[PDB]
């Protein structure tokens, strides 16, 4: 059958019909190295980014486009950011760029920072509970996508849930699983992340957390010797 | 002329001019990403592209580092990409088949010019199929752009004759010789090809 005609003729979108959408000892190692939840609310338009220490193995950059809204960051204000003073020399970067424009714009700033795109992650949205408009666009919008980027020397590329209600701008906690998955290294930053979205394991910086515990000492002791090169899958180094 | 038409030739080399104006460009293109009908960086930058249409979209389907080339690609030729369709690709069950395994095929989709009487946001930017064949895309997108521009003039660029097709005209390398039907491109292949023949 023809899913796409089904839409037009039900309001369905054809993601609604895929069906089905030894891992967990991973997800326990991964769960034992992470690093005690970090968190600072700060306005990043106003603040230096640099305070942020030591540098990062992986940076979640979530910015609030005005497009997920049925203070709006354009992407004149993200390309800007200065995203590679922060970034470790071998990192990794998760840019979460809509629908629209930021399909190109995501990647000039990914190539600005000195980051090359190696997969495109789509987060696909089902309509199932409700079946059933950028004026450039030529079809409906029903996905986003988030680009991984590399830098220096068991998952799929799709998230696939309900889209959320309107006014929620959450995204899948399922990217995390996947970054996590990597194995990737320890020092992980949420930049325009939330109360909502703080996770053991990571670094989370935005400008509507109500509470900060940041403290760049204490956070960098997490990854003083011998713990400086860990994955972030591999078993604590026995110390006493 | 609506029956399928189409051109076995070296698309490096064929004069498209002759070919008149279409509301919509494919083009599934052999990316140097080299094996056998590969083009080049610069033989797909130096495509006759902007010769195809005057106000109408392009469907570039793209993989690996031409996600990239291909947005080179589009923007030279003078389109702007507006939307970006991904073919989720599942088996007869409707279960989906280097850092991650790929779930999807791209295809962008660029606009040039300012087309009028197109049926926007008809359909949705998600295809949902069975690959029907390793190497082929869905059939579903042929539907998705008739319901978008429908009875309107098509080109498809780097097709098989599997993707031959009322309305558009298909080239590529592997069609069965040249079987054209529309007077006005039968005219002008006649007078630019008297002996038949595409070279150089
Ligand atoms: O099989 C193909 N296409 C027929 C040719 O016949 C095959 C020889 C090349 N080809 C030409 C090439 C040409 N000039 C240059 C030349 C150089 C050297 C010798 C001879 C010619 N002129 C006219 N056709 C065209 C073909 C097969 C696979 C793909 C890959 N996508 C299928 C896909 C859609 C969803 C999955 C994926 C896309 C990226 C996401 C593209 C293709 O295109």
């Amino acid at each position: 059958n023809d899913y796409c005609q089904h839409f037009v003729d039900t309001g369905h979108r054809p993601q609604n019909f895929i069906r089905d959408v030894l891992i967990r000892l991973k997800d326990e190692l991964i769960a034992k190295s992470n690093t005690p939840p970090m968190y600072l609310q700060a306005d990043i338009e106003a603040f230096d980014i640099r305070e942020l220490t030591p540098k990062f193995d992986v940076i979640l950059l979530e910015p609030p486009l005005e497009e997920y809204y049925r203070k709006c960051w354009t992407w004149d204000d993200i390309m800007k950011l200065e995203i590679d003073e922060i970034a470790a020399p071998r990192s990794f970067i998760f840019l979460w760029c809509g629908s629209g424009e930021g399909l190109d714009l995501g990647r000039v700033c990914l190539r600005k920072w000195g980051y090359r795109r190696c997969e495109d992650i789509c987060w696909i949205k089902t309509n199932k509970n409700n079946p059933g408009l950028d004026p450039k666009a030529v079809f409906q919008r029903t996905k986003e996508h988030c680009l991984m980027g590399i830098k220096g020397t068991v998952d799929i590329d799709l998230i696939i849930t309900e889209e959320p209600e309107i006014g929620n701008i959450e995204k899948p906690v399922e990217i995390f699983h996947i970054i996590e998955h990597f194995c990737l290294g320890r020092r992980r930053l949420h930049l325009f992340g939330r109360d909502s979205t703080i996770r053991p394991g990571w670094l989370t910086v935005g400008p509507t957390l109500t509470n900060s515990n940041y403290n760049a000492e204490t956070y960098a002791s997490y990854f003083s010797a011998p713990n400086s090169y860990l994955t972030g899958c591999t078993e604590e180094i026995e110390r006493l | 002329l609506f029956p399928p038409q189409w051109i076995c030739c070296d698309i490096r080399y064929l004069d498209v001019s002759i070919l008149g104006k279409f509301a919509v460009v494919m083009a599934d293109p052999p990316w140097d990403i080299l094996p056998y009908g590969t083009l080049t960086d610069d033989e797909m930058r130096r495509l006759n592209i902007p010769v195809l249409q005057d106000d109408g979209f392009l469907f570039l389907w793209v993989t690996g580092r031409a996600m990239e080339l291909g947005r080179e690609c589009l923007n030279l030729w003078g389109y702007e990409r507006v939307d970006e369709i991904i073919w989720v690709k599942t088996n007869q069950l409707q279960r989906i088949i280097h850092w991650l395994n790929h779930g999807k095929e791209h295809c962008l989709v660029g606009v040039k010019g300012n087309p009028q009487g197109f049926n926007q946001g008809l359909d949705c930017d998600v295809i949902v199929a069975e690959v029907r064949s390793t190497s082929h895309k869905p059939d579903e997108i042929y539907g998705m752009i008739e319901r978008l521009s429908p009875g309107t003039r098509k080109i498809e660029l780097f097709g098989r004759p599997h993707n031959v097709q009322p309305n558009w005209i298909t080239l590529g390398n592997q069609l069965d010789g040249i079987h054209l039907l529309d007077p006005d491109v039968v005219a002008r292949f006649k007078q630019r090809y008297p002996d038949g023949i595409i070279s150089k």
